[PDB]
RNA sequence: AUCGAAUCGCCACCUACAAGACUGGAGCUUGCUCCCUCGAAGGCGCCAAGUAUAUUCAUGAUCACAAGACA
RNA sequence: GUGAGAUUGUGAAGGGAUCUCGCAGGUAUCGUGAGGGAAGUAUGGGGUAGUACGAGAGGAACUCCCAUGCCGUGCCUCUAGUUUCUGGGGUUUGUCGAACGGCAAGUGCCCCGAAGCCAUCGCACGGUGGUUCUCGGCUGAACGCCUCUAAGCCAGAAGCCAAUCCCAAGACCAGAUGCCCAC
RNA sequence: CGACGUCGCUUUUUGAUCCUUCGAUGUCGGCUCUUCCUAACCUAGCGCCGCAGAAGACGCUAAGGGUUGGAUUGUUCACCCACUGACAGGGAACGUGAGCUGGGUUUAGACCGUCGUGAGACAGGUUGGUUUUACCCUACUUAGCUGGAAAUUGCGAGAAAAAGAUUAUCCGUAAGCGGACGUGCGAGCGGUGGGUGUACGGUACGCUCACC
RNA sequence: UAAUGAGAUUCCCUCUGUCCCGAGUUACUAUCUAGCGAAACGACAGUCAAGGGAACGGACUUGAAGGGCUAAGCGGGGAA
RNA sequence: UUAGGGAUAUGUGGCGUCAAAACUUAUGGGCUCAUUCUCGAUACGUAAAGGGUGUUGGUGGAUAUCCACCGGCCCCGAAAAUGGAUGACGCUUAAGCCCAAUUAGUGAUUGCCCAUUAUUCCUUUGGUAAGGGCGGAAACAAAGGAGAAAGUGUAGCCCUUCCGAUGUAGAUGUGGCCUGGAGGUUAGGACGAAGCUUAUGGCGUGAGCCUAAGAUGGACCGGCCUCUAGUGCAGAUCUUGGUUGGCGUAGCAAAGAUCUAACGGAGAUAUACUCAACAUGCAACGUUGGAUACUGGAGCGGGGAAGGAUUUCGUGCCAACGGCACUCGU
RNA sequence: UCGAACCACCUAGUAGCUGGUUCACAUCGAAGUUUCCCUCAGGAUAGCUGGUGCUAGUAGAAGUAUUGUGCGGUAAAGCAA
RNA sequence: GUUUGAAAAGCACUUUGGAAAGAGAGUGAAAUAGAACCUGAAGUCGUGACAAAGACAAUGGAAGUACCUCCAUUUCAACGGCCAGAACCAGCCCUACUGCAUUAUCCUGUCGGGGGUCAAAAUCCGGCGGGCAAGAAGUGCAAGAAGGGUCUUGGU
């Protein structure tokens, strides 16, 4: 959806500043598939705009062979009379998660359609999402607090590549190229991150001492 | 209750919907798999169907009952004027798909290329590719050409070029179209830097069919089936026709389903569009890449058959005319009528079976008439059966009278 | 240019990355001892460009969408 | 704000206010491919071999070739079928006076007949990867040895899922583009 | 393999019932056509044998694909002839009558046997015996037109995107580094203009108008 | 029991599109236009899977679909 | 267990999302792993015998290891015909099973979510209803106000108090509503009655009543008390009239067939510009000539009966009829 | 129009069977059981129900207990009675 | 029902059309009384202006809102019968602040007999010496005459 010339001339007649709505971006690496989906299904329906990222890293409890059979029992369903009117079986991890959110929404009203179009659900971290603020996480759904560590789990990107989803290797080369790029950016500014903290330790004793023992009472030294 | 006897069901159910093709031309929905160890080369070429004929060739097939014996095989003649490259597109991989990065153009496009942009060319301003032509050699536009050529080298995994059939060298009276047929041909071979250099070098230069295919190989033929209108269930699906004493009619399917599921299924055969469908038809063995009559006045002449004759039969290909250009000759049939543009694409099947590795030498090409029963192979043979006739002896009487 | 609107947190310090049977560093008695960065803060922002006798503010009259809104 | 209309229930020319929406797109081409469909399946011969095995009687199999049945998608060069090209001719009865040219008999009938359509009655084509079931295993404890299983691995069915194949953005494609307009 | 026992699955049989339909759900079998199921006949892998080989018994994963031509009979069934790799068993209102057929059941005619005093009777035999309507809604098959992301509206701003996101030329990589028309007159990259030959016919390449 | 029968049955010959296994042509329709112009039918209406229910739902429960409007068909449903 | 509404609190059932509540509570304990109808999971409510060296507890024997038994969860046993169901998604440091708590060895109560229930507060309505007031206390002009009826039932004589309230078939009550006419009374209407119309409000729990506006109507009629009856419609395969979707749809397909020019006729040769004509007046009618056919003498030939009774003939004429057409016509 | 024609009448034949039965609110509110019936799709009868009341408003009250005093042969027990 | 109207005064005439008719004029109080002509319903349909609106067939209930309204009623000045805010009465509904009893199978003290450990503290059992484990117990009963509600009632 690119903005039309009616939506572009009004941003020139009125001098519209570049606007971004308040969007919460969840990094879903190592999250329980249906515990993260239920937290998201409630926040979207409370009016939150939510971008969801890294859906190939979601976890489902159990052996990979177990969760792959449960998708193939789901793919067994189709309208026998006309399967073009049937259940449509989405294979992307980003589209498995949109379904699992949607089945927790009031899907057949307008309030539940205004909340399912508030979710975006990428997989990997796309270039428009990278530099738009720190990602958030759902700490009540993170597999290291929710799964017993001796039990097997199942990465959603691996369950979905064997039932369809022909873009597993494309995502794996777009995320290998990102972490190489984002670690080059982070060795940079290490003499900017150390520049400020050696200036925030130097700001002490260059500032008046009656504002330091109130800065040491509240533990902000 | 079960069906009392078993027959296999009628019609392949994977060629649904049996609706009219969206476009008249053959279009590859998939090119061969890119081997980056190869040399960069084109993968498809557009040819036009020009009747069909038969040949005679001896068979090298050890073990067979026809080993070192001559067969008669039917072949189809497909005229191939060279296609001119006008563009270079490049596609980048996304988790959605495969997105186009951009296209450079050739700086010089044909009249019949930019005729494809007009429903009415002669009654128009004809000013397409007119501001791109002048911006491409400005200072900023020579930058923007090299800007997107570099963006191919960064992001593209798939490099393709845009060709068009060049119909004015197709001097054909019955193919009535004057705007060119445009498709994209994928470069396969090498890395992306080696593909663009082959895509830059053959840009605004015509590519000829024998630079894409060899003489004794196979190919895929993407082509659109000959159309037959609305046909009933017996013609379309091939169902059995009912007994003669049936009321309201024979050429119907008797039961279109059970009481439950209380709906007609998509598997039940019904009436509707038959013909004009796109088909891909792999493993069409090629027998002769021909050469134009301006080069070769003796096209159908073999080592083993020294009759000096062209590929065009006596009285022309019926409904088509004369093959005036280069041509490919394939074993058997291709989907579509004469005059229809067809895409010869390199095979995706493994070309390792011993039927497909076989080198072909011919012994005879039938250049007899396709009107009536063919009897003479050349017009020199009809002037020796028939002597001087009546209309010849009065033309010889006007030539002595002067 | 209709258009008055609902929205009310900014950052070229977050916006890199794994881990939780560990993830500051080492010792060897392997569950204790020892080292400083002490292992429980991303920075800002919240009315003098910065903690110091500096200078507007009404009458918009006692709540009303904040009558403001480029941070 | 600027253009365009309307205020139609009781006569007429005037001109006030108010309401309705128009104020940016149109056209053309090349592609993407989610999702849905979905297909090829069997057989005999050759040799291997009168070999393995067996007292003898008897009697295999894989690689590898060669064909074929059923199915599928096409095709019309050949062969066959079809003729209202009533095409050329032949033939009967009536009829334009006779020949000529024909005509009538819902296309008189007979023979040959292009083109087009069409037949398993002709012809051509029908391809890849993985996952893991049964299962046989590998390391390996519980259980100081043993064990395919408990962790972990290997190999792997005509199944299953993709590739190819068919439809395809109501999958609302800031995919790419040609030319006009409008900002 | 398995008596005597025993525990059960199955609803392709039949019985039992009487819930629904008697201001009507067309009551058999063929024919046609599609799909489903597995309790697997053939085909793909297998384990195991009182498995030497050859044929085969039993079992497992598997319903993807295949599962015929006939004589008699109205037949489902049965029964033989023959081919085959094999001729598995069932479901879908005992699938399927505005799909057909009408052989058979299931009227009025008539004949026979047994019964009845008779009129007549007969889950007894025989013969002859109207099969009606789609142009509606949906489904399915093809064939057109056409809006819409607040799925018609809000002006309700989210790009699988660039990186000043604070001012602003590009190229190529981060440290570096290439050049960028100068001031109405000029110049430069250029779209179209005149005359004597080159590359795979006519388009390109040699030597007046816009923009910087 | 000869002759006779729009009577019922069986085999054989000839014969053939009854069939294998279908194809192709014709006239008239359908189809498109001009003129003319009905009826049957009609609670309201009309996408499905399962569940339950008067124990075979278009409406109820939970899911799965569904942008709007059309032309020609067609016989699975509307226990038409 | 049910008058019309609020507030609080519950019950049955719940608290991961749908979906209100543990923004997935505890600072509680154990048990459970299940690979193609996919472990399990809200009673009534619709798989067994048998087996397991899966795991977790018990019991009794014996020399850190064996032996016999018994229980919990899990697996095997466990095979059907549209794609399919703990209600869906899902859940496995449960969102599963069995116990247990209520903000947690902190110091004592009731974690919170949902009713036509409960408590309580208003309003209505009816009682086997229960009480009070009704001899106008005094006083009061305009330029503190009105009511007060000895009462079944009202716009209830006025107040206060208490309890009940759903309901088919059915009964009953109603100073309960509505329609035609009659006896009385009291009034409307040409300055507009009845009738009709409604984004015309008002008020009655309701049947209904009343006002307003008609750019509607054009001469009759309202209210109250009694009397009377052919007195109230949504359905009877209801009666009669009209209309409507289907629908410009199905169709108007036997009996071969018409073509041409000139006349006739309003039925044409029908055009806002800057246009030569085609591309902007089409189709259809009669008559005579000509061409082409047909019937084919058991005739779409020429006369009669029965039946019809002016259809015969000329002239005008085209509204309706001749299922298309008409300038023709029975 | 025929296994008893057509017309008018008797005749609006008769139906324990099917269908229909026109305003509102309020106060109360059931039965599918008994007995008899050529009765078993119907009735009459008692019951449940409404209306009217009457009679000296706690009386001759009770789908309940307690205490006293009677009745019983089902569950269990037994087969050694 | 012929009931047009009081009376035919039943539309002269003009110009479009072959005509049916149409557009004007005219009569009349009225022609939206124009000839089976008073009133002119419902259903159904056209048209102008608007309101919108995905596919949940429609209708329906409740509760708000957005826009409209030839409607009603009230109010306009040292005033309101409109909208808000706080205050204070009363009533009622919430929640703060706790006392009386009870401990004993218990608390503490040391000598044993038992344990484990490098040695010994503890768990554990037993003698008689003391006892109050003292917002001490999650054990029995609780009567402690308020800070917040009341668009959960009425009032000034
Ligand atoms: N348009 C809505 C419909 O109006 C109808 O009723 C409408 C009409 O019956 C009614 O009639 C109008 C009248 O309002 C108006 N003030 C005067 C006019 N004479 C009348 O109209 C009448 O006369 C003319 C010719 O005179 C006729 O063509 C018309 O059919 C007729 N209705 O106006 C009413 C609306 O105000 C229906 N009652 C109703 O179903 C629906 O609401
Ligand atoms: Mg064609
Ligand atoms: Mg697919
Ligand atoms: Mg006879
Ligand atoms: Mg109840
Ligand atoms: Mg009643
Ligand atoms: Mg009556
Ligand atoms: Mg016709
Ligand atoms: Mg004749
Ligand atoms: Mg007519």
């Amino acid at each position: 959806a690119f903005p039309s010339r009616k939506d572009a001339s009004r941003a020139q007649r009125k001098s519209a500043k570049k606007h971004r709505p308040e969007i919460i971006v969840i990094d879903l690496k190592d999250h329980v598939l249906g515990r993260a989906a239920a937290v998201v299904a409630k926040q979207l329906l409370l009016g939150k705009k939510i971008t969801v990222v890294r859906c190939e890293q979601l976890n489902i409890a159990g052996t990979e062979i177990r969760n792959k059979i449960k998708y193939l029992q789901y793919l067994r369903k189709r309208k026998l009379t006309n399967p073009t009117k049937g259940p449509f079986h989405h294979r992307a991890p980003s589209d498995v998660f949109v379904r699992t959110v949607r089945s927790m929404l009031p899907r057949y009203t307008k309030r539940g359609m205004k909340a399912l179009n508030s979710l975006v659900a990428y997989e990997g971290i796309p270039p428009n999402v990278v530099r738009t603020g720190g990602r958030v996480v759902i700490p009540r759904a993170q597999r290291h607090v929710c799964y017993r560590s001796e039990r097997p789990y199942t990465v959603l990107g691996n369950m979905c590549k064997h039932v369809g989803w022909k873009y597993s290797d494309v995502v794996a080369n777009l995320e290998k190229a990102r972490v190489e790029k984002a670690s080059r950016h982070h060795e940079k500014q290490a003499k900017l991150r150390e520049a400020w903290k050696a200036a925030r330790k130097e700001a002490l004793a260059k500032m008046p001492k009656h504002n330091v023992e109130v800065l040491k009472k509240f533990g902000y030294a | 209750s079960h069906c009392k006897f078993e027959h296999p069901r009628h019609g392949h159910l994977g060629f649904l919907p049996r609706k009219r093709s969206r476009q008249i031309r053959g279009r590859a929905r998939a090119f061969p798999k890119d081997d980056a160890t190869q040399k960069p080369h084109l993968t498809s070429f557009m040819v036009f169907k020009a009747g069909m004929t038969h040949i005679v060739r001896d068979v090298d097939r050890p073990g067979s009952k026809v080993n070192k014996k001559e067969v008669v095989e039917p072949v189809t003649i497909l005229e191939a004027p060279p296609m001119v490259i006008v563009g270079i597109v490049g596609y980048r991989q996304t988790p959605v798909g495969l997105k186009t990065i951009g296209t450079v153009w050739a700086h010089h496009t044909s009249v019949e290329f930019r005729r494809r942009y007009y429903k009415n060319w002669k009654q128009s301003a004809q000013l397409a590719f007119s501001r791109q032509k002048q911006f491409a050699n400005t200072k900023e536009g020579k930058v923007a050409e090299a800007r997107t050529l570099n963006a191919f080298a960064k992001k593209a995994s798939v490099i393709r070029v845009i060709a068009h059939t060049q119909l004015r060298k197709l001097r054909n009276h019955r193919v009535g179209v004057k705007k060119a047929h445009v498709q994209e041909i994928q470069i396969n071979g090498g890395n992306v830097a080696a593909k663009i250099a082959l895509a830059k070098s053959l840009l605004e230069k015509e590519v000829r069919v024998d630079s894409v295919f060899q003489q004794s190989e196979a190919c895929d033929v993407c082509s659109v089936t000959k159309g037959h209108g609305t046909e009933g269930v017996v013609k379309r699906w091939g169902v059995a026709c009912l007994p003669r004493k049936t009321h309201r009619g024979l050429r119907k399917v008797a039961c279109i389903g059970a009481w439950h599921p209380a709906r007609v299924m998509y598997t039940v055969a019904r009436a509707g569009q038959h013909g004009y469908h796109h088909r891909t038809q792999l493993n069409k063995k090629i027998y002769q890449i021909g050469r134009s009559v301006a080069v070769e006045p003796n096209q159908a002449t073999t080592t083993y058959d020294l009759t000096a004759k062209t590929i065009t039969p006596m009285g022309g290909f019926v409904g088509y005319g004369t093959v005036r250009n280069d041509y490919v000759m394939l074993k058997g049939s291709v989907s579509g009528p004469r005059r229809r543009v067809m895409t010869l694409r390199r095979p995706m099947a493994p070309q390792t079976s011993r039927h497909l590795k076989e080198k072909i030498v011919l012994k005879f090409i039938d250049t007899s008439s396709k009107i009536g029963h063919g009897r003479f192979q050349t017009k020199k043979e009809k002037n020796q059966w028939f002597g001087p006739l009546k209309k010849d002896r009065i033309r010889r009487e006007e030539r002595l009278r002067k």
